[PDB]
Order: C-alpha cells, then structure tokens, then sequence
C-alpha cells in the first residue's frame, strides 16, 4: 500500500490533475507531510468552515445570535440549495443556515451568511485578522465554484487552509462553545461520504467538510485520529484533471487511505 | 426500485399522501424532520457536492395531509434549450408565463419548484423555473447556461441569470 507522496504521484499521473496536500498535528501544529502545499487550490464549498467560524466569532462578541431568523427571497436562491429552498417560505434560524451550508454544502444559505460578516470581502478580511494572508473569497455562491485555470479568485493553499482551520478549531480566537459547535457541525457532515469517511476505520473520529467545483476541482478538509479523538488536520485538493467524479472520489479516498495506512510510518 | 429519478418525480402528484410519495419515491431514498421539517426529501443520483433531489411540501403535518408543493434539481432536462441572452433580456417582470417562455423558448425550462399555498385553491401559486441555453443544463455537475425566473399567480415577478451567452 503506497506511502502518502507515493499515492499522490500515481494519483496526479493517473488523472493528469494537481493534488495539493497537508498533513498537520492538530496540538502543535506541526507539518507532518506536504505535497503542492504552497500552491493554489480553488476552495469550493471547504471556504463555509470559514465562513461559519466568522459568524461563530461574532456570535461570542455578542454581535450575533444562532437563534436569530434570517427571511429571505426567491431572488437569493441559487442552484444547490437542498435546505433554504424548502424554507423560503419560512426563513431559517444562522444557526440552521450554517448547519446547512456545512453539512449539505447549501449553496442560498451560505451567500445568506456571507451576506452577515460582509460578503466575500468581510470573509477575506476575517481571515487576515486571524493572520491568514493567502486564503481570499472574491465570488458568491455559485461563481466561486468557476475553478478557472490560474485565476487566484476564490482560492486557498493546503498549508493556509490547514493552518486557519486549526486557529479556529482550536486558538483562542473562538469561544470554546463555538469551537464545539464548528467541529459538531462538521462531524455531522453528510455528503462526504465517499471521501475519507469511506476508507476510516473503525473506531476512529473524523469531521469534515468537502467540496465540488468545475473542471474537476474536488477537495475536503478532515480533522481525524484514532480512539475516537481528532489528532491531525488533513486537507486534500484536486485542480485541472478531466476525470469522472468517480474517479476523483476514489484518488482522494486513496489518498486518505495512504495517510491511515502510513499513520505511524 | 433505485433512487429518487424523474420518473418518480412525475408520477407523484399534487394531493399525494406522505405514504403515497414514498410508495413511489423508494422509502430508503427519503427522509423527513430535522433540516427538512414535515417535507419529505428523497435524493437521486449523486451531483456535484450533493445529489440530485425531490422535496415535497404537505398542507400540513397530518398524517392525511397533501402534497402542496413539488421542487427538484438535476432530475430532469430541457427539451430543447435554446435561452440565450439575447432571449433573457427580453423578458419582462409583469410577463405570463407564456409571454416569458415564448421568450426564452419552449423546451428551455423546467420547473424547480412549484407551490400552493391556498391548495387546493390555486391563489397565490409560486412557481420557480430552471431555464437553461443549448449546452447549459448538467444533471451531474454544474450548470453553463441557466436562469430563474419567478412568479405569483402566474405572473413574473423577477428573473436571474448565469453565464448566458
């Protein structure tokens, strides 16, 4: 079974894309491996982890409230959209709207939360704050997904988006009920699936959040370990191959599966 | 059996039972509560970071409640896209229904979700439409070339584009 950078250059020349990787102790922070990790991948749905750590943070100043309803209309309403399109009728609580845009990558429910930290432009703001100088959001839902070649718009790189996803999982930055609440959100993913999830063992804890974009852009973000406790941050992205998405699944699974196999190697 | 298809999606109807719907949806492709409320949602093939999907709305949580309100994405295709921009602009709020697809084209469109609020009156019907050019509509991935366009009463009240022409 191939060590990880192995896997990596079977799955790069099998798909004729770029993967881009980071494997990152969750308590130290340490690099473990890294492949690409300083190149840009677009973020697709993996930017609503962000996304929803800067609503969580307005939250603890007393700024926002999760139980606050957000009415909207059908001009908001975008492809993608599972769970805010049922309830536009309704309206849905940000805490319902982030549950969404996590779990479901809700497309109407992110751009309604982008719309509360100040769209695209607050979001990248919030990641400079945090000390994140590469990650940006340029688009809203659904252009962000575009992925077109060489363009920085709407893109992160594995060691950044590793790096900020663990300051707000677990710096001082967030609450320690809004880093449960991030990480509970993740955990409760569900269309991730075919990914990590797919070739984790038994017995060990995994949360994430994914992402599916145009000319084969694929990723997810994953905190996992054994004994049913997060030990390190995983992020793998695909750019640039023409391959099926069964195709793309099963490289990023295999690439999990490599990082599992090679755990302690 | 399978998941939920197009098929499926067609032959539920306005004024189903719960136990209707998922007699034909396939009850393992289904689910109701939590995100979803008292709708019941039933997933077809994977898409994208989703999966193609039915939503059904009911008049209310009773177990005899009916089938008010039908949306679906990527379950079913234009028959003959031909929206172009050119067509989009055109289009007008205050347009009928047959004015604004006698712009777009016939075959451009399909319904993304269609609802009842006053069933089994039809006052008030909100009707959204998917509207795609030639090469626009995806059941698996992204769209290249669609619209939405809106209604009351059947009438339009806004419309939307994306990468059109």
């Amino acid at each position: 079974s191939p060590q990880p950078l192995e896997q990596i250059k079977l799955s790069e020349s099998q798909l004729s894309g770029r993967v881009g990787m980071i494997e990152m102790d969750l308590a130290s922070g340490r690099t473990l491996t890294a492949w690409r990790a300083d190149e840009r991948f677009p973020m697709m749905s993996t930017f609503k982890v962000v996304l929803c750590g800067a609503v969580l943070a307005r939250v603890d100043a007393g700024d926002e409230q999760l139980e606050r309803k957000i009415h909207y209309r059908q001009q908001d309403l975008v492809d993608y959209s599972p769970v805010s399109e049922k309830h536009l009728a309704d309206g849905m609580t940000v805490g319902e709207l982030c549950a969404a845009a996590i779990t479901m990558s809700d497309n109407s429910a992110a751009n309604l939360l982008l719309a509360t930290v100040g769209g695209p432009a607050g979001l990248t703001a919030f990641l400079r704050q945090i000390g994140d100088n590469v990650t940006r959001l340029d688009r809203w839902e659904t252009e962000l997904n575009e992925a077109l070649p060489g363009d920085a718009r709407d893109t992160t790189t594995p060691a950044s988006m590793a790096a900020t996803l663990r300051k707000l999982l677990t710096s001082q930055r967030l609450s320690a009920r809004s880093q449960r609440q991030l990480l509970q959100w993740m955990v409760d993913d569900r269309v991730a699936g075919p990914l990590i999830r797919s070739v984790l063992p038994a017995g060990w804890f995994i949360a994430d959040k994914t992402g599916a974009g145009e000319r084969g852009a694929r990723g997810i973000v994953a905190l996992l370990g054994p004994n049913n406790k997060a030990e390190r941050i995983v992020v793998i992205y695909l750019r640039d191959t023409p391959a099926s998405m069964a195709e793309r699944n099963q490289q990023i699974a295999g690439i999990g599966a490599a990082l599992i196999e090679h755990w302690q190697r | 059996a399978g998941v939920m298809t197009g098929a499926k999606f067609t032959q539920i109807q306005f004024g189903m039972t719960r136990q209707q719907v998922l007699d034909i949806a396939g009850a393992e492709n289904c689910e109701t509560g939590g995100s979803f409320g008292d709708s019941i949602h039933c997933r077809g093939h994977a898409a994208g970071d989703y999966y193609a999907y039915a939503t059904f709305g009911f008049t209310s949580a009773a177990a005899d409640a009916k089938v008010d309100s039908k949306s679906q994405m990527k379950l079913l295709a234009p028959s003959a896209p031909t929206l172009t921009l050119a067509k989009f602009n055109q289009v007008t709020v205050g347009m009928t229904r047959a004015q604004v697809l006698a712009t777009v084209g016939q075959g451009s469109c399909t319904t993304w979700s269609e609802y009842y609020p006053a069933y089994p009156s039809t006052a008030g019907v909100t009707l959204s439409l998917s509207c795609f050019d030639v090469d626009g509509y995806s059941s698996t991935g992204f769209y290249r070339g669609s619209a939405h366009l809106w209604f009351t009463d059947g009438v339009l009240q806004g419309k939307r584009q994306w990468d059109l022409v």
